[PDB]
């Protein structure tokens, strides 16, 4: 009675292989272990939410709130938190928001189950509740909306869609860069007196240019984009021909050689006596075809010879190398030009137009600036940020990733109409599903019950965040909506929330239809897929 | 529940617990699946020192061989504690929990809870017992039949030794016991009986001896060897010196009171021989036909020796405590510690008294008494396992015919009391029962567990356990409608029926009973355990 | 498929434990872990064998032509084997006579076993076979029997005893060996013919003192006994005669302190004058009564005081040392004496009668002799061996041994009934159990004819040890027997046998004229006991070890 027969199945699968099935206790196992990373995306949730710094095992030190960015890096073994982790990614790659919401709703509905795995409910009766539930949620989310948008162009409008994205993270911060986000989408979208028939948008559109040091208020608005890169050759003179044609090559500037690998072949001296000026009048005749129409800037992709950069000089052509591809079409867009590798001669209906290239250094730094005033511009906005560390400058890209990432969950789809925010149509949803459970009887009522009480998180989190006691404004802020006014009741966030109603309209706080719809689908999902497993096979590390 | 309490643990539970307790008691069934029945195998037991151990006996491999297994150890003391108190069926108990653990845990598969199967077993055990008062038969002893107790003693001398050392030490066995029955009718074993070792001729010239034999002889040369009529006295005394509590110098003056104090020592050992000489002059009569011996449990101080050989009484020293226990019920005389009251009564009475020594050792035989109530089994042997075979083979020979003399019934074996069973549970109307819902497989489960031990009779030789069983089945069909009340047996030499009332094959009453009650008790404590762990501090 | 599970529910047990069934061949192993150790056993039997080197751990070496001693050095793993050894074991304490027997036939009945095995048949019937075969082989042993000894003590008659039997053991030359037996044996037994009294003899009477130097022709006889002593006052050739007295004392020569802390206690000066004076009176008063018997030397039990030895070498009474008890007790049995612990008078009744006590030069060390004369003849004499390498002495006295437990064959039994020797006795029993196997039927027919074949091994080995071919030398043997009794009586064909040295053909001369014969009570027990060592070897069909 020392030692045990040591399970006589060991035979079958080896030693890296677990099991944890049920009955033996997985749920009670999983639901609980990952309560940590639970706390994690609760406590960063909210306007005051804190953000927390990972670093990754390269060293690269990121601080961000979110839950997308965080979990990507995050090493973890776990395989039942994992499903949450690139179910929140998706959120990311689609609609790239909420992807709080969604760690934080997928763990609350396995948090809340636990009494109706415990009282001893089935686990197929709970995939059908939540099933149903869920279809109910999605019919009845259409009719509490207020929010109908229709002219989507101006810039006031924007107020009441990228404000309270960018107060919910850096709450400190919401005129100067929702100002920079507003007059950014301006500049992409085109002026006209009717743009319908979806127009098409682009999160590359609007892009990021860092720069390090410098306040905040400071930054500005760039038509163009700003490179850190060093000109050559000449200085520009910035107010003379008015307007500059810009050719962008794919190959570079040199005399035509083939893939095929080839030397210089002589068999006499006067070949080489003529071949030092052969390769300057070659050079000479397909540059100075290109001098002739005035192209005032050359960009070539790949390394420019010193050949081709000693014509181009004695001209005043400016030359810039953009060793990457992406970028390379981006500048394409401002001055409305097509690549062409091949050299030829440069055309007016492929030639674009730019109005000025001016160089300085912002951050000390010398960079080449093709902001343009009175051109023509079609998809194409960057946003200067100056900030006195590199690590916050991180989060307000992503910030602005988010923001712009909601203007393509807008004009994607046909309608991205409004909601009431700030703990209002959450409680409603309460109500709502409250209501719904009695319409039906059976014994799945008590998983209909149990879904609306996973919804609770919303309000008290932003109470908790907020230094208050839940206990007080949350079941007052019940009594609000006995009875539109009632529906404009909301969570307050100040020193005077001792009362717990704030109007909505005063601050203008609203939330998207389409992102709560994916978001409480995919956390739907996320929990639909925790609770149908039983069984977990691990292996050997 | 485990793993985040204990940093280090092991924890088997709801399908692991089930196949432990039912592979280890299948694996433990194999081992002493062949001993079984009269063909069986022998098995040595040889550990690290090089000794040799030979036996059949299922006690003395499990208490011998050192196990590892939870389950196992339980049907260790199980085995081990029916065969400590009853003598007889030790493999029956593993086969039993070896069986009905399996063939229960077929139906566990199938879904059926452990609780009503358990259930099933206690209320189907009650059966047997109710059934054990109707198959048993009635036996007089008044009759003092010594064939019927020369059959009980070949059922189980058969089973351990073949032929040749059965009829031999038979009629040992039957010797001794035919003394045990009297008036009083009080059964007595451990200290009528004994064993003793003795390296010698051969296993096979075991003979019969009616008094006390001692492993102990005369120390002197001139002391007598050979005693016609010796009378015998008990003595618990000392007579050699005592060191006397604390007592220290004899504080000596001169040279002559030096070697005058140490003449006192003699004078404490003279003071009590003096008592034995007073004594020898009231049985002074007849002093060179008749003779005297002294027989003492503790050591003799050997300058008293030198008495005891002048007056020509043999010397005995260092007995034990259980042959001080015996020497009344052989010499029929009357034990005495003390030396100051004496008498003639009290003195026993010795037919012939002689010895035997070889090489150094030297041993006492007394015999010829003319009444004795007890006496003693000298079994031979050439080597040590030997002796351990005749040892696990007469103690548990002497255990099974003993318990016969105890009641007035026994149970005829060769498979008449498990077929009997499997007839009657299989047969009897449920409806007298009390038991209801999901306990019509309990009863067929331990019915059909019984069947599997008469086959394993079979399984040594040989022969087609299914098969030989057919005609058995035929024949209690016509018994029952022919008006003829027979018990059917298992003969495995020709590999056909039999009948043991005829062939002398007998068991005891208590095995049968103690058996089942402790096998039904393990088997039922196994099947409702769904967990096995182990914690604690070391 | 990497791994195979290794043996599942093997936790049951310990891993150190492992089974071994009659399956898989492991009967055939066990008969052949036998052949190992039963081979060296060839080069061992007979007049021809061969000793054997047994170094130990310790570095001992004896070395051996018996069976029964060498195999109580080796230690042993296989069981099977450690049986064989037992059985020998029991064969010297008993008999003391034929333990190669004991080893070379039941070795060969587990051989012969081995093809019986093969061929099919069940363990319980070859059980019954030998047992079947063992009663008619014990009964025609007490049948085939010619001569008896009829007589305890003859010069002519203990040379047919002896003889054969040191024959195996150190063979050497046949006279010089056998007549320190025959002469030794004489003295210690108690004769008294025509008397009608029990004859008696004991094992540990003849005992055998080892002296290095020497010769095997210059070893003599003596009556008495000798040990390796120092007498400590002075040394006495005792050329006086009228035989001195003898006086044995198991106490030591002194003053017999208390027991219980005996310290001096002396108060006054008048004590200490004379508890210095009173030790010496005390002392010498106790040795007048002692020294008025006329006894010229007393064997002491233990240490002897100095002042006690200053008074016992005044009178000229010798001192001998005995510290233990067999050797205090084996001098009692010579001069007849009956000790007494006390330090009084001997009575004299038991004073023993001992002529001379001699000290002379053998080994190079002090020796004391107790020879005795032809008139008060006494017991428990001793041999004086000489020698020069101390392994021979070993060996040689182990074969005194071996004879004078030859000697008590002849009190148990009713007289000698020796049987012929010389494979004789094992080549008459082929035949006589041969024809048993045709009279019996059944499937045990073939458990008594190989049975049978068993009994070749003692001609096959005897001609293989004696440098001869076993093809030729056997089957000219079998032409003796293949002639049987014809209508003439006195039929002397029962005397052929093997022989070691000499004539061609082999049958030899008859082991008569050569004087050669074999005891019935070696025989029956070896017998016996060789059928009991392959009874428990074949009945056992599963084997259980530990550790190893
Ligand atoms: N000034 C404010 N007053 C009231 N509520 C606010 C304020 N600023 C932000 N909030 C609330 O904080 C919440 C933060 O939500 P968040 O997790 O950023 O949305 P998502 O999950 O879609 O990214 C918003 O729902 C918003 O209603
Ligand atoms: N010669 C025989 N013929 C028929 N049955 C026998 C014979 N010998 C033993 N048995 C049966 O074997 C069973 C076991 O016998 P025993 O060895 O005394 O108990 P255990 O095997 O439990 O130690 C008994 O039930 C008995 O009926
Ligand atoms: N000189 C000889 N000639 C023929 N046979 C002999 C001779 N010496 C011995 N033998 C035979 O050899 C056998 C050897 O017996 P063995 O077992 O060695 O005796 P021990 O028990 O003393 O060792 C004897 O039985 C005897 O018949
Ligand atoms: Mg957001
Ligand atoms: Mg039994
Ligand atoms: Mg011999």
């Amino acid at each position: 009675s020392l030692r045990l027969p040591q399970n006589p199945n060991a035979g079958l699968f080896k030693q890296g292989y677990n099991s944890y099935s049920n009955a033996d206790g997985q749920i009670i196992k999983s639901i609980a272990a990952i309560r940590e990373l639970h706390q994690m995306c609760l406590t960063s949730m909210g306007p005051c939410g804190r953000n927390k710094i990972i670093v990754n095992h390269l060293g690269k030190i990121i601080i961000t709130n979110d839950a997308a960015t965080m979990l990507r890096e995050l090493d973890i073994v776990h395989p039942a938190v994992k499903v949450l982790v690139m179910a929140t990614e998706q959120q990311k790659i689609d609609m790239g928001d909420g992807t709080n919401l969604v760690m934080i709703l997928a763990g609350e509905l396995l948090n809340v189950s636990e009494k109706l795995i415990s009282m001893g409910l089935s686990a197929v009766e709970i995939i059908q509740g939540y099933n149903m539930a869920r279809k109910f949620t999605l019919k009845e989310l259409d009719e509490m909306v207020v929010g109908e948008i229709t002219d989507k162009n101006d810039k006031n409008e924007l107020l009441k869609m990228i404000k309270p994205v960018i107060s919910s993270k850096k709450y400190g911060s919401e005129d100067i860069l929702s100002e920079l986000v507003s007059e950014a989408v301006s500049h992409v979208l085109p002026v006209a007196q009717q743009a319908g028939e979806i127009p098409y948008f682009n999160v590359d559109s609007i892009r990021v240019v860092k720069i390090m040091g410098g306040s905040l208020s400071n930054s500005t608005v760039i038509k163009g984009m700003v490179f850190n890169r060093e000109p050559e050759g000449h200085v520009k003179s910035l107010s003379e021909d008015k307007k500059h044609k810009v050719a962008v090559f794919t190959c570079p500037l040199d005399i035509a050689n083939t893939e095929t690998k080839g030397t210089v072949l002589l068999h006499n001296a006067q070949e080489m006596l003529d071949f030092s000026k052969g390769e300057e009048k070659q050079i000479d005749a397909m540059m100075k075809e290109i001098a002739d129409m005035g192209v005032e800037c050359i960009v070539a992709g790949a390394g420019v010879g010193e050949l081709a950069l000693h014509y181009l000089n004695r001209y005043g052509i400016l030359v810039l190398k953009v060793p990457s591809k992406f970028e390379l079409r981006r500048l394409c867009r401002v001055c409305g030009a097509t690549p062409l590798p091949r050299l030829g001669a440069p055309t007016p209906e492929e030639l674009g137009l730019v109005e000025t290239v001016k160089t300085m250094e912002i951050g000390g730094d010398r960079v080449t600036v093709f902001k343009q005033e009175q051109g023509e511009i079609s998809r194409t906005s960057t946003i200067i940020l100056r900030g006195a560390t590199q690590n916050n400058l991180d989060d307000i890209e992503r910030a602005i990733d988010d923001g712009v990432a909601a203007v393509k969950g807008l004009m994607k789809p046909s309608g991205g109409k409004l909601l009431p925010g700030a703990g209002a149509t959450e409680i409603e949803l309460i109500s709502r599903i409250t209501k719904y459970g009695e319409r039906t009887p059976g014994l799945l009522q008590l998983a209909i019950k149990q879904f609306a009480v996973a919804f609770e998180v919303v309000p008290r989190t932003l109470a908790e965040t907020a230094g208050l006691d839940v206990n007080e404004v949350l079941p007052n802020l019940y009594a609000a909506h006995n009875v539109t006014d009632h529906l404009y009741k909301g969570v307050d966030i100040d020193g005077e929330s001792d009362e717990g109603v704030k109007d909505i309209r005063e601050e203008n706080i609203y939330d998207m239809l389409a992102t709560k719809k994916f978001a409480i689908n995919v956390a739907t999902e996320a929990a639909t897929t925790v609770l149908s497993i039983d069984q977990i096979i691990m292996a050997k590390k | 529940s485990l793993q985040l309490l204990n940093p280090k643990a092991e924890s088997l539970r709801r399908d692991a617990a089930l196949k432990v307790n039912v592979t280890s008691a299948e694996g433990l069934q194999s081992v002493l699946e062949t001993n079984l029945g009269p063909k069986g195998t022998l098995k040595m037991l040889v550990d690290g020192a090089g000794n040799i151990k030979l036996t059949k006996d299922g006690k003395v491999l499990l208490t011998e061989m050192q196990i590892q297994s939870p389950t196992a150890v339980l049907i260790a003391r199980a085995a081990a504690a029916q065969d400590e108190i009853t003598g007889d069926g030790t493999t029956t108990v593993v086969c039993l929990v070896g069986e009905l653990l399996r063939q229960a845990h077929r139906f566990i598969q199938e879904g059926v809870h452990p609780r009503i199967i358990t259930d099933g077993f206690e209320i189907a055990r009650k059966e047997s017992m109710k059934f054990l008062d109707e198959f048993k038969i009635s036996k007089t002893n008044l009759s003092n039949d010594r064939e019927f107790l020369l059959q009980v003693a070949r059922s189980s001398l058969l089973t351990k030794v073949d032929a040749d050392l059965t009829e031999v030490l038979t009629p040992i066995v039957t010797d001794a016991v035919l003394s045990v029955y009297d008036a009083q009718a009080d059964n007595l074993d451990l200290h009528m009986v004994e064993i003793m070792q003795m390296q010698h001729l051969s296993p096979k010239d075991t003979t019969f001896i009616k008094g006390l034999v001692l492993d102990h002889g005369g120390r002197h040369p001139d002391m007598p060897t050979r005693v016609k009529n010796a009378y015998v006295l008990i003595l618990n005394v000392s007579l050699e010196y005592e060191k006397t509590e604390v007592n220290s110098g004899f504080f000596y003056s001169s040279a002559d009171q030096r070697d005058k104090l140490a003449a006192s020592e003699r004078k404490f050992v003279d003071a009590k021989l003096k008592k034995i000489i007073d004594l020898k002059n009231e049985v002074c009569g007849m002093d060179p036909d008749k003779g005297f011996v002294i027989i003492n449990q503790k050591g003799i101080d050997p300058m008293s020796l030198d008495v005891f050989a002048k007056h020509n009484i043999l010397a005995l020293r260092r007995a034990k405590r259980r042959n001080m226990e015996r020497l009344q019920l052989v010499t029929g005389g009357e034990a005495q510690n003390s030396v100051e009251d004496l008498s003639p009564q009290i003195l026993g009475f010795s037919g012939l008294v002689y010895q035997e020594t070889i090489g150094e050792e030297k041993f006492t035989y007394v015999t010829e008494n003319t009444d004795p109530k007890s006496c003693t089994i000298l079994i031979k042997g050439s080597t040590h396992y030997a002796l351990a075979q005749t040892k696990d083979a007469v103690r548990d020979g002497l255990r099974a015919v003993a318990n016969v003399l105890k009641d007035k019934n026994i149970i005829p074996g060769a498979g008449a009391f498990y077929i009997a069973l499997s007839r009657y549970l299989r047969s009897a109307n449920m409806n007298k029962l009390g038991a209801k819902g999901k306990t019509k497989t309990g009863i067929e489960a331990f019915a059909e567990a019984l069947l599997v031990i008469p086959k394993t009779l079979v399984k040594n030789s040989g022969f087609d356990p299914l098969d030989v069983l057919a005609m058995v089945e035929d024949e209690l069909d016509d018994a029952q409608d022919s008006d003829e009340t027979r018990y059917v047996g298992v003969d495995l030499n020709i590999g056909d029926s039999c009948d043991p009332t005829i062939e002398g094959i007998w068991d005891s009453y208590r095995v049968l009973r103690n058996a089942i009650t402790g096998a039904t008790g393990i088997a039922s404590n196994l099947l409702l355990c769904d967990e096995l762990l182990r914690a604690g501090r070391s």
